[PDB]
RNA sequence: ACCGAACGCCGGGUUAAGGCGCCCGAUGCCGACGCUCAUCAGACCCCAGAAAAGGUGUUGGUUGAUAUAGACAGCAGGACGGUGGCCAUGGAAGUCGGAAUCCGCUAAGGAGUGUGUAACAACUCACCUGCCGAAUCAACUAGCCCUGAAAAUGGAUGGCGCU
RNA sequence: CGUUCAUAGCGACGUCGCUUUUUGAUCCUUCGAUGUCGGCUCUUCCUAUCAUUGUGAAGCAGAAUUCACCAAGCGUUGGAU
RNA sequence: GCGAAGCUACCAUCUGUGGGAUUAUGACUGAACGCCUCUAAGUCAGAAUCCCGCCCAGGCGGAACGAUACGGCAGCGCCGCGGAGCCUCGGUUGGCCUCGGAUAGCCGGUCCCCCGCGGGGUCCGGUGCGGAGUGCCCUUCGUCCUGGGAAACGGGGCGCGGCCGGAGAGGCGGCCGCCCCCUCGCCCGUCACGCACGCCGUUCGUGGGGAACCUGGCGCUAAACCAUUCGUAGACGACCUGCU
């Protein structure tokens, strides 16, 4: 049935400054800005407190599937806050029984050439989503680092280079190869 | 981003129905879509009333959620809602609209004549202003 | 019941109403996309199929069994004397389509061209563009022209140049030159329009438009073959000797019950004189015409770096059912659509 | 004497029915900005619904068979035609009163144009439901001239922004003019709020 | 051939059975309360179409647990001994199967859910805590929706359409 | 059954369906006649998919493979009796 | 026998293309359900599929431009302003425009900041069952006279020349010089206008659309088809060509 009211709060940290054009939260701080439009979620994004300390998300007369959005908006905002403060660092380790997947970034992070996967002549170039910057790490031999503010864009761009390196017409229980996401962390922890 | 609420003791204007064009304090909320309502001073008997037909003002007079009519009458008269309502812009444009409907054909003619002149005096002022402003631009 | 033994169907449906082409000169149905960056150029030309011949060449595709071997290769000669630009014409983008907006014609126009505007010339007084050319020599007209170009510069997007052939220079019987719109593709509309304005009443040879070893698409009407039976027109099976009411037919037009013969069934009708757009015909050689410095330079045509004779692409006794290719010509690999003497886009 | 409706924001069938009855009663109707018409139910739903309609064709000679117009204007015109007696003379006459346009061209661009609030999406659908823009739908089913219509509408919107700005500036002068003059219009202005305007 | 109603020729009224977005006369009611979204929605006797069986899709019911004596999932720590227990040897010391089937230590672990072993081993599956902070969870049942659900000209809630 | 393991692939005893490319029932239509088998020729449609495209499954190491999904675009031949 | 031309053969030779939406599927972020989940809101990849491209035909669908009957009788194109006279009818103030949003909007003004008189921002002040309201706005609807007041340089002469803006199907406006004429909106007085004797299609857009007819001014000076010819064409028509 219709639930007379539901809500949540998201305590923004004093480092960050969030502002909301109606239903379009813009979060800015140390690393940069992140906007996100929730026109499509249908909620009361209040922003209360002196020092602007917390974001409050109401949702009046919701049925069960409407009340599921309440939390999700809050969570995306959390991730948006994180991305502005710390940032996201997805580490992904290359795997192979033979063909040592030769990775090499190109323009800056942007492009990822993935040569000699399974002995294939076909070089897999893979773009990144704007803002995300791939980089080949040190202190770990076969391993990539994807950093960026917007988690969505980072994790998708990881998935691009995970699915790029896929094995066709074989027993994938046997042929375990490719670049896979090993650790989803931040750029800086505090 | 709401400013007006179905609160106990909110005065509301009944848009339409039998008790149209009347103020009414919400006594208590019965349901999703039905309020138990009163307007002692506005000639509206205690009864249930659907929210559909009532649009709600910016006047929350304070009484407890299921008082016995006497007390809401006192809260109405204490705040002097009838006087406050009439002074509001809303009530004035209701009054305006009523007057326009009542307007007789002689009255109508009088207005026509009055506007005919009144707009002409504005029009000359506007044209002059524009030409002078043209003078400022030059 | 189902057809027993499968076979693919005869002829394409992507080519039909197999009817006699309404045009004669083949229409450029779609010019290439102008990327506003590279410099301006004409996109199309208008030539005449003179004939065919061999070529010989060393081939350089590594891997093949024919790598560094001399092959022979059929070619068409297409006599393509230079085109004179006589008009320009602006187009505007609309949601309806691509409306033609403003056509400016040149001051002077040849009788080659004028010919085209009359169905009978002998009979006519040849009064075409008489009151038009007046515009080019006065204040009011020259001012009206300049505004029209400036309007085209403002509002139009696509600009095509109207060019026409120099029928004068061909062995053909007809004097009535073909006009044609040719799309200018290049920089901004203004720059495009100034270039066309500069080219007005001027020659445009082939070598400007096309280079050598360039793939081009030939567009023309097919050699027409009159009314033709279903066995010629669709290459259906001939029925066997015994068939009582003729055997150059299709036996079963259609099933009973969609009780109408379909548009997909093979019937007899016009075979040929269809409009057709062939693609990827490699220009092997753009040739120079005959010219004079003291005596004739007939050599420059069919002489090569390895032959060095004094030949013209004209074979002995001329090209058959045509004439002497005296003018500049291209030389396409393979055949091209249409008969001899046929105007070819 | 001529209804011009802004097809934007309206429901395909819901606008059509209102247009249809008006057209039958002799009113000349113009519907404009048809690409902005939007149809209930998700996009994919309605794409498939169109692609079925495309499959319907006269097997033996498709040239006769149902003419699947791609243009959003012509789509709207088709659905309106479905709500007329369009085989009759009166039905045809009625259809000839109707006039429908992709985007908003020059006679109607400088005309104030109404909105049917009974066919309006904001009113008629729940806010958690999905709907399809009839521009996209038309675009994906064949319609060629989405991009062209789009660019022309930018130009139109820019030209309209100016017009509005000038209208605002005049309205501002009018408001100031009234304040300049409010002692020599006082006993006219008084009577225009006894009989109930200005208030 | 169903439902209503049975016909001289007309005016006014009123109905039936059916209807009232538009085609098409009538809801252009500020109609009332719910339910349902379907990448095959659904849409009215006869009638022109679907079943068993499924579904934390959503909505109601019914019956029961377990719980500040600190749940329930989620992050983690042990899982024994009397004991190769007995039948079965072809090997089953918990473990192809089956009769059994209790005690100790107990905080507590079945003479054992499985993985797997020739057989073990090794691993895995209560009772209790540490963190976190209010409801949690189970089995039925019935509404709408979905799966189940395949035909040959292009096609029919009558059509347009409708959320 | 499948060494083991109900369900990879199967599936008894039972049970619920769809189809009109089988054959029966039936006798509504046509007996002042709808030319009665096959083959040849030609088009089109269906999918209950053999192949080909993209995929999920395995008792898929590879190769070969069956099982399933989107899918009817394109194919699906030459002969002996 | 041999055989030109012409037809003609995988029996010779040449050419056969690029995108978009997504399906199955695999994924992302992520609730529902402190965890988990491809999904619920949102996002990604994705195909012999589908739609388009190229390609063929081109609508009782449009386009720009050319030329527009010298004449031996001609006949017309514009422009402006006049008289009758068939016919076809519908109508019976206008509205000259932001964009859009909807769990939000509209207007101001910026003291202050940035951008090209405007645009964008912040801040503040007003509105918001919308009165800078389509529940709206504009316009008035008898004619004249004279003789006061408030309002007063506004209107006209299809008044006349220049400079603009407008191309999506422009079809409309705007702004600037000069000539002559008038005193029009709002109140009052002051009379008079066939007052046709109670009675229907009145009242306008209207100088309407079309067809036939009388005046001025400035312009014009044909193509098409047949016949003939040709063979890139052809059953016949059609088509491509030629002809002081
Ligand atoms: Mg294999
Ligand atoms: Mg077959
Ligand atoms: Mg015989
Ligand atoms: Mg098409
Ligand atoms: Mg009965
Ligand atoms: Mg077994
Ligand atoms: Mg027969
Ligand atoms: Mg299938
Ligand atoms: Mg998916
Ligand atoms: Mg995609
Ligand atoms: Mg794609």
């Amino acid at each position: 049935m219709k639930t007379i009211l539901s809500n949540q709060t998201v305590d923004i940290p004093e480092n960050v400054d969030i502002s909301l054009k109606g239903r379009t939260v813009i979060v800015k701080g140390p690393r940069g800005t992140l906007r996100r439009d929730f026109n499509h979620i249908n909620v009361e994004l209040s922003l209360l407190g002196k020092k602007k300390k917390r974001l409050r998300v109401d949702k009046w007369w919701g049925n069960r599937k409407e009340l599921a959005t309440v939390r999700t908006i809050c969570s995306h905002v959390q991730n948006m806050i994180k991305g502005v403060t710390l940032g996201f660092r997805y580490k992904m380790r290359s795997v192979y029984a033979h063909f040592p997947i030769n990775v090499v970034i190109q323009e800056n992070g942007s492009l990822v050439e993935i040569r000699n996967f399974l002995g294939e002549k076909y070089i897999r170039r893979v773009r990144m989503r704007p803002g995300v910057a791939c980089s080949v790490s040190q202190a770990q031999k076969d391993e990539l680092v994807l950093e960026g503010n917007d988690i969505e864009l980072v994790s998708n761009s990881a998935a691009l280079i995970q699915q790029a390196t896929t094995v066709k017409n074989k027993d994938i229980r046997k042929f375990l190869d490719g670049i896979y996401v090993s650790e989803k962390g931040t750029v800086q922890q505090a | 981003v709401f400013r007006r609420f179905v609160e106990v003791g909110r005065v509301a204007y009944v848009s339409f129905g039998p008790h149209a064009g009347k103020l009414v304090a919400i006594v208590d909320v019965i349901d999703q879509n039905r309020a138990l309502v009163d307007g002692p001073c506005t000639r509206v008997r205690r009864q249930a009333m659907p929210f559909k037909c009532m649009q709600l003002t910016d006047f929350i007079l304070k009484f407890p959620h299921s008082a016995r009519q006497k007390y809401v009458r006192k809260a109405w008269e204490k705040a002097d809602i009838n006087t406050k309502w009439a002074a509001t812009r809303w009530a004035k444009k209701i009054e305006a609209r009523e007057r326009k409907a009542k307007m007789t054909d002689f009255d109508r003619y009088k207005v026509m004549k009055a506007k005919k002149m009144r707009n002409r005096i504005i029009k000359n002022e506007v044209k002059k202003l524009q030409r002078a402003a043209l003078l400022k631009a030059s | 019941s189902h057809r027993k033994f499968s076979a693919p169907r005869h002829g394409s449906l992507g080519f039909l109403p197999r009817k006699r082409s309404s045009r004669h000169r083949g229409k450029v149905k779609s010019f290439p996309k102008d990327d506003p960056s590279k410099p301006v150029h004409l996109t199309a030309f208008l030539g005449y199929k003179a004939g065919m011949t061999h070529i010989v060449r060393e081939v350089d595709r590594p891997g093949s069994k024919v790598n560094k071997k001399e092959v022979v290769e059929a070619v068409t000669i297409v006599e393509t004397p230079p085109m004179v630009v006589v008009g320009i014409v602006g187009y505007v983008e609309t949601p309806r389509g691509l409306r033609t907006f403003k056509t400016v014609f040149a001051e002077h126009i040849s009788d080659e061209c004028k010919r085209r505007f009359y169905k009978n010339w002998h009979k006519s007084k040849k009064k075409a563009f008489t009151k038009y050319c007046k515009k080019w020599q006065d204040d009011a007209g020259k001012r009206q022209l300049d505004k029209d170009f400036s309007s085209m510069k403002k509002y139009c997007q696509v600009i095509r140049v109207l060019a026409h052939t120099q029928m004068r220079l061909l062995p053909l019987r007809q004097k009535k030159a073909h006009l044609m719109e040719i799309q200018v593709n290049g920089g901004t509309v203004a720059e495009k329009l100034d270039w066309a304005r500069e080219r007005l009443e001027q020659q445009v040879p082939v070598s400007q438009v096309f280079g050598q070893d360039e793939m081009i698409d030939v567009i023309g009407v097919t050699k027409g073959k009159g009314y033709k039976g279903v066995t010629s027109r669709w290459h259906t099976k001939k029925l066997p000797r015994k068939t009582h009411r003729g055997l150059r037919k299709v036996a079963c037009i259609g099933a009973w019950h969609p009780a109408r013969v379909a548009f997909s069934v093979a019937r007899a009708g016009q075979k040929g004189y269809h409009h057709r757009t062939e693609i990827n015909k490699k220009i092997y050689k753009i040739g120079q015409g005959y010219l004079i410095k003291d005596g004739k330079l007939i050599k420059n045509n069919a002489s090569t770096d390895y032959d060095l004779s004094d030949k013209s692409i004209n074979p002995l006794g001329g090209f058959v059912h045509y004439g002497e290719v005296t003018n500049d010509f291209v030389m396409l690999k393979g055949c091209v659509v249409g008969t001899k003497k046929r105007v070819l886009t | 004497q001529v209804l011009v409706l802004d097809g934007r924001g309206h429901l395909l069938g819901r606008l059509a029915a209102i247009v249809a009855k008006q057209v039958l009663l002799g009113r000349k109707v113009v519907v404009v900005r048809c690409e902005g018409i939007n149809i209930s139910g998700n996009f994919y739903r309605n794409k498939l619904k169109y692609l079925a309609f495309l499959r319907k064709r006269m097997n033996t000679n498709p040239s006769r068979g149902p003419y699947h117009f791609r243009a959003p204007s012509r789509i709207f015109w088709r659905t309106v035609r479905g709500m007329l007696p369009h085989k009759t003379k009166r039905g045809q006459a009625a259809l000839d009163r109707l006039k429908v346009f992709d985007g908003i061209p020059p006679p109607y661009d400088k005309k104030k144009r109404m909105v049917v609030p009974a066919a309006l999406k904001v009113v008629r659908l729940k806010p958690t439901r999905k709907f399809a823009y009839l521009g996209r739908l038309a675009h994906e089913v064949g319609w060629k001239y989405q991009a062209v219509t789009a660019t022309l509408e930018e130009k139109r919107k820019e030209k309209a922004k100016i017009h509005y700005r000038k209208k605002k500036q005049l309205m501002r002068l009018r408001k100031q003019a009234e304040k300049n003059v409010e002692k020599k219009i006082d006993r006219f202005t008084e009577v225009l709020k006894t009989h109930g305007f200005l208030v």
